[PDB]
């Protein structure tokens, strides 16, 4: 049905939409952000670890 | 009696065991593990213990150093607490089973305010924002450092991932003629 | 990518059905003409066992791939909650006994200021 | 039933020698490559010490539903494990302050015996 | 009875953009191998 169509269904971009002084719900939305961007450092802390070389072998 | 590099192993033995009398007896809390100074907090949480929240509010401001340090008069104290700390333990199976039944009910009040949360909102936000601030200009350095290096080796992947699907073209069309 | 028995890239690839291994051709059947046999597991091999369809394939890059890459997200983030659960019963553990020892030293406290006022009435009484 | 790192339902566990837990071949194997010991008792143990020990399949309900239910699950365990972390946090700074405070009051203890020493000596004249 | 994938630097994309591209890309080959 989704190819027939060619439409898609949506993902959630609501991470990328939250703002300040918001309510309880997007108090969840900023926390979610947050434990978005220390995973965000923490896979960009292996990549500069392993170097090119990993990109090298493949 | 004639010492050769005696006095100076006595003044350092000396030395070092009036290091270790001050290092002890200086703080119980700050010497084993882990403030902002605040008068106006010690000034609100008068009206509590009402005599010890005062004295131990003095003793913190103390221990740190709108802020002023005043007495340090207070840590020759080894010897006293000695005294004082085996007096305490003098006057405190059944003591095992209430200390964890108040910890369960400490930590279902733990859950409990920490369930309501999810003013305060403003400081969150903030600490994105300061997050955001530090892990994605971490992250733009790490990102343009490796896409100085590695978008050139993505271009001899996915080049090279090009030349498969042109090498599987001419193999199907060869092996139908064939 | 390597010849398990020499260390070299093989120009002719071929993988034995007894221990799974790419051998180089050169190499392993030279092996198999000296004894019949597989050198790593000493199994018995023969030239016809040793090996050399429609579906195009495409490099293995970050579906399959990217739903191992999912476990090891959460595979991880499974063991960080560890490092917080074992901290959490050291501090809590250590909190009932400071409590009960600021609860039993507080009943002191309570005396000591109760005897010592009382003795400075008893005294300046008399 | 439970695996006692993740708390999942275990699908290859394997069981230490060194104390007595089920845990589970991935969680454990990642342990052991940090430090060569086990992660409740703090014993010595290896890989090879471990000996590799009730299936129900999900089925969930009569696909673009299901991809939002995976979105608000990462979403939910994300907040689940950030407000355990700030709770530890706090739980540890409010430790910090009752150690203050046991020691600052063993310490007005002090000029209070003192007191009462004093007294002692003016009574007794 | 190992292989390398690089993770890009770009690596919220494997939740949002990288997993609908993957079930776009299953389903319109599959039908459009139907139509084949």
């Amino acid at each position: 049905a989704l190819y027939t169509e060619y439409l898609k269904q949506r993902n959630n971009k609501k991470r990328r939409t939250p703002d300040f002084n918001d309510d309880d719900d997007t108090l969840f939305l900023e926390e979610y952000r947050r434990k978005y961007p220390r995973i965000d450092t923490s896979r960009y802390i292996p990549n500069e670890s392993s170097e090119v070389s990993l990109l090298g072998i493949v | 009696l004639t010492p050769k590099e005696l006095l100076p192993h006595d003044s350092g033995q000396e030395d070092n065991e009036r290091s270790n009398i001050k290092s002890g007896k200086q703080l119980k809390s700050r010497i084993r593990k882990f403030f902002a100074s605040l008068p106006s907090p010690k000034n609100d949480f008068e009206i509590l213990s009402e005599d010890e929240k005062e004295e131990d509010a003095e003793i913190a401001e103390y221990e740190k150093e709108e802020d002023n340090f005043i007495e340090p008069p207070s840590q020759d104290a080894p010897r006293v607490s000695l005294v004082a700390v085996p007096l305490a333990y003098s006057t405190l199976k059944n003591n095992p089973q209430s200390a964890i039944d108040n910890k369960y009910n400490l930590l279902v009040a733990n859950a409990i305010n920490k369930e309501p949360h999810m003013e305060s909102r403003m400081q969150h936000i903030t600490q994105g924002r300061t997050s955001m601030k530090i892990q994605f200009k971490t992250a733009m350095p790490p990102t343009e450092v490796l896409l100085e290096s590695i978008q050139s080796k993505v271009e001899s992947i996915e080049q090279l991932q090009r030349k498969l699907q042109h090498v599987q073209p001419l193999e199907q069309q060869n092996n139908e003629m064939c | 990518m390597l010849c398990a028995i020499s260390g070299k890239v093989p120009r002719r690839p071929v993988l034995s059905p007894k221990s799974r291994t790419i051998f180089e051709k050169s190499l392993l059947e030279q092996y198999v003409k000296d004894t019949g046999n597989d050198p790593i597991t000493n199994e018995p091999l023969s030239i016809e066992e040793i090996v050399e369809s429609a579906q195009q394939a495409s490099l293995t890059e970050s579906i399959p791939n990217l739903l191992t890459s999912l476990q090891n997200e959460w595979d991880a983030i499974m063991l960080e909650n560890f490092k917080l659960r074992s901290t959490l019963d050291s501090l809590t553990k250590k909190l009932s006994t400071v409590m009960y020892e600021r609860d039993a030293a507080k009943l002191v406290a309570a005396q000591l200021l109760m005897e010592k006022n009382e003795d400075s009435k008893d005294l300046p009484k008399s």
